[PDB]
């Protein structure tokens, strides 16, 4: 770099850099399945596959409260 | 105008309209069904929009092949407590991709403010900067720094669409590399006439860029970002300034171009960190002095505005307080003068101003002391003459 | 006054000053234990506080009922190198939540920023929602919108009583709605006279609401955000402003309420997105145009500011910049009129003003010129008469 | 929403809003209980339940030294 | 010289500075020989850079031991479907940390802005805070309050030398405490004389100190913060003020230090709370009324300002609004005095000012009436002398 | 603490607090090393230690383009 101190005006001035200018933007669209975890039901108390298998669902279902921009009230 | 406030909020305004305007096409119910055409048989595909813009379409699929081969054939009597533990634990590990989208996007009300390994991981990223359309001199450029083209992106949800979440994911594309900058950095520069001041200050701080001809001023410093030399601006933030701008750092004093300055009348005492060295402003009140981080105390500065570079010293003091100098390498130069604020008397000065051109304070100066003699010369005329 | 500093700040302090204000109350020894006497049966009570406050108490048994039932029994010698990795791999599920809250009040010193999904899971979301003290219309909006109130609340940590750690969330009450709003933009308005330039600009840019009457002005636009036509607001951060104050809407320079201008000496270029448009000002130096996504370029602009719909264009260029229109679908309608800064000459313009109502702008050069008015006639008189 | 282009003072006005104002603050007071952690030891050497005991205690005793006012200099 | 602006950026600029200036010695491959050489053989030591400063490296080897040991003794085959499950379970715990460093510094491009307990634990925060170079006094006051410290550093990724991830943490030393401070809040005081108004406003507002003599001033309250009593500020966003800046306090008008004010013609009515009370303005078109909690509204202020002690009321009404106080222990006082403002005539006073001393204000309305004075006395001496 | 009503001003003074100010920093470095998991192989299929050594591996390949102030160029 080289930097000048102007006496004049009390200031300084750095020259030398290089610039990395932004210009538009690129979009990526994803889609993130998930599969059929509607009809999977489970009877024989707790157990580990049971409290997955609930997490998954309650993910699912909660999900569809969200919006980007609109109010879901109507 | 202050220029300075008439920016500040252009750039993070101007990114979420873009990102929301074409979040409106994607999420009709005819663009959908269209996209989900195009991952039937391969996970990633190029495809255009109906407005004309393409996009690039990709699929995730790891989960939905657990849950419709491995798991449901191990629960066929709607018993759950079997003794595997190998699926337990399977299906405990597909699931953390899943369950943590859920949670950024419930989070943050379904805009999250950047890309994490969750949305986007490091091959997917990848995928995408080879993609771009720009050329391939910026794209070796991209590909090397993945770091800093995720730290200035952010996510938008579409929907749920039956069992499978659809979102998006805005990168900026880097299009223009590799032309001249420069930053200009200023301090108080006060004077004194028997026991009163004169101050002033520079107003134009910042970062300035060329761009085929076209010189360019980011304001706000939270723009900009250096690393190393690059700089990484963002051109939605920036005042196109007329190509004379750069005249103001070889005379301010008696140019053609609306310089502007600050003025007062009672000094401050501050010390102004630049890149490659610092500013020193000691005034009536303030004890200031230098050292090295080896050998202590070097030398006392005296009254006035200094320049210290930091191959001399490594920490600057302003009466009790010390600053880390920066160790990076470059040169020095002085340029000599007379200073602005030397031509002014202490008496007779302008009061308080903020952000008005140099041209104006001399003008305000020459105008009064004309009515005084324009006065002064009737007052002789209606007796004496 | 400079209307848009006397505000920043009000939002936040006055939101974190009435938490502390509370946990003060709910610290005490006397509370603590009113509070668990109230949990001894259920999981969910309504207690009054000491002060007259209603709060909701809850309680949260997952990780008691496992250590206190499973994980004793098996650990009865001391010999927890057993061999049944379902006690090893259930106890790891039951306590993230646990250490999860640990994790976000010890980094942030006790107070965190925003609910997160560990503080309060949405199932426990809905029932204090259900819960406040507010009309069943606004209660009804709130349970569609929950991700809209999880956004605007924030924790405080009470203490460690025994072995059970207590905390609180504020939830914000939204107790008005469907009234009235709008939103006013702006860009500089110059003039020449054989080269020189006679510049302008508004100042009263952001969200107005109305309230039973009573109107508001909320300056920082970093309090409001929008979620299709509904506008969410603060009222804590807004500045009564009289009822006049759309009058500057009509007749800006004949009315008598102070409007606020912001002056200058030097044309400035910019493009300003409005929610419908876009205002562009084009001046002595810059080249503008218009395009679209398919066709490319359209038409090249004139001198002067213009308004540009946004289904006439997609793009609008400034020298070498592309800025998205927003995609919003309304009507668009022109009042016709001659702009303000073509009354003024641009000789004796007066110096850079920074917020001062346009009847002060008239008033100066009014003073000015009587002078020299005045001064002429006192000349002849003393030798003429 | 409809907008005018006020062209005297080259300014826009965007009318047709609605709002929804906050008036007030709920206070909803939790209670994560832990049992007694506290009184189990564990003395074979390294396996699961011991690391998660571990970092229980562990948690519970680091929780007791944050403060949301009153510094605990004492 | 509106010193709110000289400020806000001092403080973060001068921290990173600091930190990639020291990041630049540790990166050789002098140094990092260096260092691990002095961790052949402990967990932690004490080490001296090249440049002078002392440094503390520690060392991590949870993941290396289990790997070397436990894991490169079951994959014999280069077979992994072994059916041990429990070092599939042991493995997934001992990379936890591991992968969780490697996504902080890849998501915030190599620098994160705070310490998680993943950088640095809990117990090693207490071994860093035992070795700092200062008093005993200041130790013991950091080891007890350490979620304040970690609350002030961040981090900064060295390198991947060979398999073993480098990086350092910045900590912050408190070096002076028990010094004392105090806090100025203002609102605006206005007049009337048959309609017309005459506003004015205190500009010196923020915390001050003391530190062995020479005060200081934070402008911007985003520097600092209180916890109890104590006030925890950064010494690198102050500015030194004169001695006598506390005769403000005391005689505003007629001191000789210039008090900063800025002017008006149209009034505000707003709250602005203080730490024991608020202070009410309520002027000619907005109502106002106090209240408490158990009771409700309790009486109606008056136009003009009031000081509302927070052992009358826990509310305080701005025509619709309502902000809570804050419950904080300790004596009020009030100052008898006449207010600046009715001094001023309503007509004849200057136009709207920004950050001038109060000495001009009055210096610009009496050298408007020394020149009507000096011109009537002139106008007669002509034809009647 | 004790609080001040200025009526010639209309502002107030609150006196009393106490200052805990920063006057320096401090500087500690880690060392956090993985072992040699880049020798390991896996040539059974999916299995647990698989899924878990990819990502060991993954995440030391990932780590090494970042660059915390400097830029990677040739
Ligand atoms: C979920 O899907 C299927 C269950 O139907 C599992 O596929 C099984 O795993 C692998 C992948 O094909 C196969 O392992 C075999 O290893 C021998 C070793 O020499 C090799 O010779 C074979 O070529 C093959 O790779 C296995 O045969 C295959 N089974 C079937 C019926 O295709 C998959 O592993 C399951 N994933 C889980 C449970 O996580
Ligand atoms: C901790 O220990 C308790 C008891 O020691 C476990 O509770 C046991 O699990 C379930 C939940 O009540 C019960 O399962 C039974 O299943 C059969 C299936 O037909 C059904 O007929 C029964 O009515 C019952 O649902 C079991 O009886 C129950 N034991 C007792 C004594 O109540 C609990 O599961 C343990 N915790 C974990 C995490 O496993
Ligand atoms: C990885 O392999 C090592 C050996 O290659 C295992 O070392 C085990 O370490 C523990 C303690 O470090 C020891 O077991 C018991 O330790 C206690 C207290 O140290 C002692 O009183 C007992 O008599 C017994 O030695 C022992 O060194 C060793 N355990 C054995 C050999 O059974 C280590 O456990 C393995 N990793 C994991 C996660 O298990
Ligand atoms: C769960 O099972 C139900 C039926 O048991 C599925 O509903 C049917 O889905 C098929 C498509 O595979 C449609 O052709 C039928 O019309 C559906 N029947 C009804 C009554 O709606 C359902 O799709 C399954 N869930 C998932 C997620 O696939
Ligand atoms: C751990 O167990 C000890 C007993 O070994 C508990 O100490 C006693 O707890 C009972 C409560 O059931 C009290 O009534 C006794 O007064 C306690 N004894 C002493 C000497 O203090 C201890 O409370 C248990 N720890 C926890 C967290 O409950
Ligand atoms: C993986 O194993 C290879 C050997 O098969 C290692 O390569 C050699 O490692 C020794 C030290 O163990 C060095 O002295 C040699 O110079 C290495 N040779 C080459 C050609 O690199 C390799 O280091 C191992 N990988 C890791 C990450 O430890
Ligand atoms: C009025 C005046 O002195 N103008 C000069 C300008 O002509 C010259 O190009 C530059 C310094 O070399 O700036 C100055
Ligand atoms: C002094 C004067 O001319 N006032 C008028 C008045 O009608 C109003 O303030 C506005 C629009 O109603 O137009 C202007
Ligand atoms: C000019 C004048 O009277 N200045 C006074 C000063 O003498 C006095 O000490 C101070 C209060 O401490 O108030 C002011």
């Amino acid at each position: 770099l080289k930097e000048s101190y102007l006496e004049e005006s009390c200031s300084t001035i750095t020259e030398g850099y290089l610039s990395v200018l932004r210009t538009g933007w690129y979009t990526n669209v994803f889609t993130l399945e998930v599969g059929d975890v509607e009809n999977l039901t489970c009877s024989d108390g707790p157990s580990l596959i049971k409290t997955e298998l609930d997490l998954t669902k309650s993910a699912l279902r909660e999900l569809k409260t969200v919006s980007a921009d609109q109010l879901a009230r109507e | 105008f202050v220029l300075g406030a008439i920016a500040l909020g252009r750039a993070t305004a101007a990114a979420v309209t873009a990102g929301v305007a074409i979040a409106k096409t994607i999420r009709l119910e005819s663009e959908v069904t269209a996209i989900k055409n195009a991952l039937k048989t391969t996970n990633e595909a190029v495809s255009t929009l109906g407005n004309g813009v393409r996009v690039l379409a990709t699929a995730v699929r790891e989960l939905k092949d657990f849950v419709s081969k491995n798991l449901t054939r191990a629960i066929n009597k709607n018993k759950c407590d079997i003794d595997d533990l190998k699926m337990a634990v399977s299906f405990s590990q597909f699931n953390r991709r899943f369950l943590n989208v859920v949670r950024q996007f419930s989070e943050n009300a379904g805009i999250t403010p950047a890309i994490s390994l969750d949305l986007m991981t490091d091959a997917e990223l990848a995928r995408a900067i080879s993609n771009m359309p720009t050329s391939a001199g910026q794209i070796k450029l991209m590909l090397e720094n993945r770091a800093m083209v995720r730290r200035k992106g952010f996510g938008i949800l579409i929907g749920v669409y039956g069992s499978s979440v659809i979102y998006m994911v805005q990168l900026p594309i880097f299009g223009v590399i590799d032309t001249p900058c420069w930053i200009v950095k200023a301090a108080p520069s006060c004077s004194e006439k028997k026991g009163n001041y004169a101050c002033l200050l520079r107003e134009d701080q910042g970062w300035y860029c060329q761009n085929a001809g076209s010189t360019v001023y980011y304001p706000n410093e939270k723009d900009c970002e250096t690393r190393g030399d690059h700089v990484f601006c963002d051109t939605a933030a920036g005042i196109n300034v007329a190509e004379q701008s750069k005249e103001c750092n070889i005379n301010i004093s008696t140019t053609n171009y609306p310089c502007k300055v600050s003025t007062g009348r009672n000094p401050i005492s501050m010390v102004a960190l630049s890149p490659l060295g610092a500013l020193v402003a000691c005034y009536k009140g303030v004890s200031c002095s230098i050292g090295s981080n080896r050998v202590g105390i070097i030398k006392q500065l005296n009254k006035g505005c200094s320049y210290i570079t930091n191959q001399d010293a490594d920490t600057v003091t302003i009466d009790n307080t010390v600053y880390q100098l920066s160790k990076v390498e470059g040169e020095q130069h002085v340029i000599k003068g007379r200073p602005v604020s030397s031509s002014f008397d202490p008496i007779k000065f302008p009061p308080d101003q903020f952000n008005v051109a140099l041209d104006q304070v001399f003008e305000n100066i020459e105008n009064s002391q004309a009515w005084v003699r324009k006065f002064d010369e009737i007052l002789s005329s209606i007796e004496k003459g």
